[PDB]
């Protein structure tokens, strides 16, 4: 099995290491999204 | 009725309850219709081994894992993929195994908090997150070079 | 009760089963995780300590 | 079927609205109306058994053919072979012939 197709190359990036955040809801399905909600606060703490 | 707030049955992946009248893919195929069949991006989440073949520069160290902020920016890698399915990372001297992990339904999105100052953060919506792949050392081929 | 229903299975048989669990548990008023450690310590022996 | 509210995931019920029944939960003002038919079948387990049995064919469901038994000595037979017994080390023998419908029962 020749690896003949997509030879993707991985780059990395160090700009938003320690400021990217995943975020998930375990109730909300993927359909329906947040977009047209208004979001109010968000406080969070470091 | 509202189309986008109808309710919530418990199949996520049937949630279309009323209408107004999925088979189990794989990362060869996901690439390809990734690529192949459109140029549209997508936003992606992969779990890597906890340690990397390779050394921490200059980062103050005992053979303690190599995580992905140890190391800087450029190419550390090439993602093969090879017939009958079989699609590897190669990482140096090593390839991992990559493959798909638990499908997850509900929602998944991936945002940045970028705390541009003490008191004020701008948190950027980069996307939403449908698949996650798994990456694994492939310990028989290590184990059969030596 | 969704996530609830969500970590015991998504099978139907399974939320027939259980549903006499959750109508039972709305039968009170307990919604939140405060009233729940009240109605189990009021559920607990008494240990003489 | 079980229904879940999309504000905080509880769980729906039934309620008389000022216009229309409508799905409710007991946390959150959020409510649903019914438009049209809303159905939910179980379609239970159904007796297609009749209950039949003790025909001849399917009780000669045994080893024993063309024998000697030790009451009419004909060659039709129905033995049935025991070994549960410590006491009495031999084994047990219980023969039951019946082609004209003896009944023969003993040890
Ligand atoms: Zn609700
Ligand atoms: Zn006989």
């Amino acid at each position: 099995d020749d690896p003949v197709v997509q030879e993707i190359d991985v780059y990395l990036a160090k700009s938003l290491a320690e400021k990217l955040y995943l975020f998930q809801y375990p109730v909300r399905p993927a359909s329906m999204t947040y977009d047209d909600i208004p979001h109010l606060s968000a406080k969070i703490k470091p | 009725i509202i189309n986008i707030k109808k309710e919530k049955r418990e199949t996520d992946e049937e949630t279309k309850q009323i209408l107004r009248m999925l088979p189990k893919d794989v990362s060869v195929a996901e690439l390809l219709r990734e690529l192949s069949l459109t140029k549209e991006e997508e936003l992606l989440f992969l779990q890597l081994p906890d340690t990397l073949p390779g050394q921490p520069p200059t980062q103050d160290i005992a053979e303690n894992a190599c995580t992905l902020a140890d190391l800087t920016e450029g190419q550390v890698g090439k993602l093969l993929i090879r017939k009958s399915g079989r699609v590897q990372l190669l990482l140096g001297k090593v390839t991992l195994d990559v493959t798909m992990g638990t499908a997850c339904s509900f929602l998944q999105e991936l945002v940045s908090v970028g705390l541009g100052d003490s008191r004020t953060g701008e948190m950027t919506v980069l996307g939403h997150v449908k698949h996650k792949l798994v990456c694994s050392p492939d310990f028989e081929s290590l184990l059969d070079h030596k | 009760d969704q996530e609830i229903v969500q970590m015991i299975g998504t099978e139907e048989h399974v939320m027939a089963a259980f549903g006499p669990s959750l109508e039972e548990c709305q039968k009170a008023q307990i919604f939140t995780q405060m009233q729940a450690l009240k109605y189990i310590g009021n559920k607990v022996r008494r240990q003489r300590m | 079927m079980l229904l879940f509210c999309p504000g905080c995931g509880n769980g729906l019920i039934v309620e008389e609205g000022q216009r229309c029944h409508r799905f409710a939960c007991n946390t959150c003002p959020y409510v649903h109306n019914i438009t049209r038919k809303v159905t939910n079948r179980k379609y239970p387990k159904l007796k297609e058994v009749d209950d039949v049995l003790g025909g001849a064919a399917a009780w000669e469901n045994v080893d024993s053919t063309a024998e000697s038994c030790p009451k009419c000595e004909h060659p039709r037979a129905y033995f049935m072979q025991l070994q549960t017994r410590s006491a009495d080390e031999p084994m047990t023998t219980f023969y039951k012939c019946c082609n004209a419908q003896c009944g023969h029962r003993w040890r």
